[PDB]
RNA sequence: CGAUGGUAGGAUAGUGGCCUACCAUGGUUUCAACGGGUAACGGGGAAUAAGGGUUCGAUUCCGGAGAGGGAGCCUGAGAAACG
RNA sequence: AGCCGCGGUAAUUCCAGCUCCAAUAGCGUAUAUUAAAGUUGUUGCAGUUAAAAAGCUCGUAGUUGAACUUUGGGCCCGGUUGGCCGGUCGGAUUUCCAACGGGGCCUUUCCUUCUGGCUAACCUUGAGUCCUUGUGGCUCUUGGCGAACCAGGACUUUUACUUUGAAAAAAUUAGAGUGUUCAAAGCAGGCGUAUUGCUCGAAUAUAUUAGCAUGGAAUAAUAGAAUAGGACGUUUGGUUCUAUUUUGUUGGUUUCUAGGACCAUCGUAAUGAUUAAUAGGGACGGUCGGGGGCAUAACUACUGCGAAAGCAUUUGCCAAGGACGUUUUCAUUAAUCUAACCAUAAACUAUGCCGACUAGGGAUCGGGUGGUGUUUUUUUAAUGACCCACUCGGCACCUUACGAGAAAUCAAAGU
């Protein structure tokens, strides 16, 4: 049953984006799924969107522009390391220029230069490009 | 960059290029010497500099 | 994509579709490209002038299409009271 | 999805969105708190009080016109049962079934319908006894079947 | 879901499935159970010396068709017994007995539609002179 | 998680353990044995802290010197 | 026929069921105890290698054990020693 | 002649001559192991027809488990970078800008304190000090303090993870310097008058589990006040226990005094209980079905029920169950239920199974809400059947295919 709420509230997005629609309606939200949004949206490739509430956990609608080709979520959330980020970012991400990934990090959630030059890190999130 | 692993190594493969002559003299780039070549060592031998500076009239003859 | 002196280095910069932001490319052979007439204060058409509208290869195939005309015709005053937002 | 099932239907009742009350309530706190209290003495369970509560004198919700919910003010007045509400209701099930044994022998299969509705009483006694509203010795057996409510 | 577990604590069931099913990779059960000794003529050598019973004949029966020589052994440390091969005296002039040799393998798997048939030996030496310097003609076999 | 000798009570201890192939972990425990002064009163479940001292028995090396219950 | 704990002695360079008396009934276990195989001395390290890994380590350094196989002791600060 | 194979004369391979090819000190043959191998699969494989989903449901250990409880606003200092500026007998930058990270205070709001020294610092009775003359500070004197440091504390839920440190022998490995005549090595060497000399080296990195020191408070666990023996009080009555001190000193007594805990009732705080999952269980109301037990064909597909095997004459009993309906209630999720037969049905097999999302189409079976539409008629309102439209749940069927596949095909065998 229902385990993760992120990581469908992820596949509802690229799901239908693959069919270029530009709105899509997420269930339930969360502290963890806003965050993520405002990193994707910081970089341009979501638009804006809209919490609901209806005093249970709310729902959000969320406009997309045309530049998302993945985002997604990464399911045990391991423990990267220091000098480990460098391997996980060689192997997601295609190609070295652009795209990110996202981190759980003990000063707050961030992506994967952000937390380079505040020199930080871990658990992994997600990533998008 | 501006890591000092890079500054101190990086320098000094350089330097040991160019000391001995592969590396062009405004070549002194790190991305410069992904491009070198098998030759660029090939014409640095004795067999090769002494035929060049006029001492032998072949190669076989270096 | 400009190299460090700065000139473009693509062969050829390539357009976009106009109702997905997609990208359309060298094989897709249903792309269609659309011109209207501009028109004149007596009721005439210019000969010369358009207004242009580029659609993909797939929301033709789904049957997308005229919808997506009536929705980007009409942002630019072509058509009033054809198409509706809050559907 | 219906544990002990394969049936996947959904009907609830869906709450409304005030936490306030009806503007066409004329009553007071305490001319509706003793009412639950009046039927108590009745011998009811909660869950018959609110539906005879709704039906007749039009309080939507006890929980919103009072502070409380029904079992919390029946515990400050200690009209309270002492086995939880829908723990005895399986067990008054189980003996249900149990007493129709005695009279059939030659049913293989309401035999093996028996083995699921024991089967949920220790998923709620688990928890009934870790919360602990159980002491840490309740146990459910086919002599305590015929002993504690029976 | 793939039918494997993902979450974090669960390396103890991720390691005793694969080395549960590792028996199926048909060398390395070879290996851990050591067969090599318990089965193999050799026991896990290169080579080995024997003391030659008697000349044989061999024939491959269906397409092809010739006449391959072979020859009977007896191992020393051991006391079983194989048949080797000696190559291309197609002559047939080198009978040879109560002398010492020394085998080897063949690279070996094959094919015996034609029936090149079950053998898995060769002859490398024999006698304390190599095999090739008699056919080359460098040597010629010792004695008085 | 037992009590039942003359002055000493049984300790069990829990950590994890990494495996670096499969990159998780997995669960182990052991089970200390140590001493109790009659000036404690330790029922089963609770939660001591405990420190080290000379080889008091066969196998004993720790006493208890804190308590907080359950 | 000491297995796990308590009290008092003996013995040792010294703690301790190390051994002996009287008493208690304990301690280990599916988070794999106990038993079987090993052509098994352990590590620093070695070969192969995009990344993850697979297979070795009798053998120049450090640690243990042994002197045909088991047991016993003398001299000494120090040995259950094998020139 | 590793493996496809070439022989039945003269062969575009055996046996030899000639001429060419490859490595040059052959890696020629044998046996182990590594890459090739996504043919061991954490990264990263295989679901129908190719090897491969257990007869069927309840249920251990193990693994995995919804959302929520301090966000935002304002001011100010101080980092190096893109920079203006070059001003020049590349380095200053008078001096400003963009970002990028860091302090600080204030907003209903962070160490929780105590006693001592103790040092600077504001100040207290008050001037020294020297500058326009000062309770000016600086600092002198008494006295309030915060303020840096030692020492006693004084009490305070507990982990996982991550950041930086100390401590992980040399040899070997990555590697800086260095004309062994180059090299593999080695740790040497270089310079003058060579005439009694000075002189640079022998670096640096590699937590790689467990323990130790330290920074942070996201993620994921855990504790706290519900019968209040709850928290704060300088409300007041108590019961104790210590004598440090002074009655020089000593020992023999008890008076206070401080100093430990526990003992009633008297006061103030807004006194103290997260939602109600299109998770799950439990009631409740009208129904439905060849479901089961006791007693007494046709309808059978177009479709009905049951965990499966299976399940058809009426009547009545006994209990069970799905779905729907609802402004009721509680705060849940894994030990493996004649007989016996011989296989004589291509004997269709890599489906915790639960969960989210992704295109159409019409028929039928249950439950519910609608409607100026019908008609038995009570009447063209209604009971009553129909009819129409929506709606939640069922076994099936027909289309296409963006998708998937080795293909046949598939609304999942897709994402």
């Amino acid at each position: 049953t229902r385990s993760s709420v992120l990581a469908d509230a992820l596949n509802a997005i690229n799901n239908a984006e693959k069919t270029g629609k530009r709105q899509v309606l997420i269930r339930p939200s969360s502290k963890v799924i806003i965050k993520f949004l405002q990193v994707m949206q910081k970089h341009g490739y979501i638009g804006e969107f809209e919490y609901i509430d209806d005093h249970r956990s709310g729902k959000i609608v969320v406009q997309l522009n045309g530049r998302l080709n993945k985002c997604g979520v990464i399911s045990p959330r391991f423990n990267v390391k220091i000098g480990d980020i460098e391997k996980w970012t060689a192997n997601l991400l295609p190609a070295r220029q652009f795209g990110y990934v996202i981190l759980t990090t003990s000063a707050g959630i961030m992506d994967h230069e952000e937390a380079r030059r505040k020199h930080v890190s871990g658990k992994i999130l997600g990533f998008v490009y | 960059e501006k890591d000092p692993k890079r500054l101190f190594e990086g320098n000094a493969l350089i330097r040991r290029l160019v000391r001995v002559g592969v590396l062009s003299e405004d070549k002194k780039k790190l991305d410069y010497v992904l491009a070198l070549k098998v030759e660029d060592f090939l014409e640095r031998r004795l067999q090769t500099q002494v035929y060049k500076l006029g001492l032998a009239k072949s190669v076989h003859h270096a | 994509m400009e190299n460090d002196k700065g000139q473009l280095v693509e062969l050829y910069v390539p357009r976009k579709c106009s109702a997905t932001n997609r990208i359309i490319k060298a094989d897709d052979h249903a792309s269609v490209q659309i011109n209207v007439a501009k028109v004149d204060e007596e009721g005439r058409a210019i000969p010369g002038e358009y207004v242009t509208y580029a659609l993909s290869g797939y929301v033709r195939s789904r049957g997308e299409s005229d919808d997506s005309l009536n929705r980007l015709a009409q942002n630019d005053g072509l058509l009033k009271n054809v198409w509706s937002y809050s559907r | 999805g219906r544990m002990h099932s394969a049936g996947k239907g959904i009907s609830s009742s869906a709450i409304p969105y005030s936490r306030n009350a009806p503007a066409w309530f004329k009553l007071s706190s305490e001319s509706v708190i003793e009412q639950i209290v009046k039927y108590a003495r009745k011998g009811l369970t909660p869950s018959q009080i609110g539906v005879l509560l709704r039906d007749a004198h039009g309080v939507t919700q006890a929980r919103v016109i009072t502070g409380n919910k029904i079992m919390r003010i029946l515990k400050s007045n200690g009209l309270a049962p002492e086995i939880p509400e829908d723990l005895y209701y399986l067990i008054k099930k189980a003996v249900s079934v149990r007493k129709h044994l005695e009279r059939n022998r030659k049913d293989k299969d309401a035999k093996f319908r028996l083995i699921l509705i024991e089967s949920r009483i220790h998923r709620l006694a688990r928890y009934y006894r870790t919360v602990a509203v159980l002491p840490p010795n309740w146990k459910y057996e086919s002599a305590t079947a015929s002993a504690l409510v029976n | 879901g793939k039918g494997k577990p993902r979450g974090l604590n669960s390396a103890r069931k991720l390691r005793v499935h694969r080395r549960n099913n590792r028996w199926a990779e048909n060398n390395y059960k070879k290996r851990l159970l050591g067969t090599a000794f318990k089965s193999s003529p050799f026991g896990g050598s290169s080579h080995a010396k024997g003391i030659v019973l008697e000349k044989l004949g061999i024939e491959s029966k269906q397409p092809n068709s010739a006449i391959r020589k072979c020859v009977r052994v007896q191992l020393i440390k051991n006391g079983k017994k194989v048949t080797a091969f000696v190559p291309n005296d197609g002559c047939l002039n080198f009978v040879d007995e109560n002398d010492e040799v020394l085998l080897a393998g063949f690279g070996r798997k094959g094919k015996a539609k034609g029936d090149i048939p079950g053998v898995r030996f060769k002859v490398v030496k024999v006698s304390g002179v190599s095999l090739l310097a008699l056919w080359k003609e460098k040597k010629e076999k010792p004695r008085s | 998680v037992s009590t039942k000798m003359h002055r000493t009570i049984v300790i069990r201890r829990a950590y994890l353990h990494y495996i670096p192939k499969y990159n998780r972990y997995e669960k182990r425990h052991k089970n200390v044995p140590v001493h109790v002064s009659p000036a404690f009163r330790v029922q089963v479940g609770d939660i001591v802290t405990v420190g080290q001292c000379r080889p008091i028995s066969k196998t004993v090396r720790f006493n208890v010197v804190k308590v907080s219950a359950a």
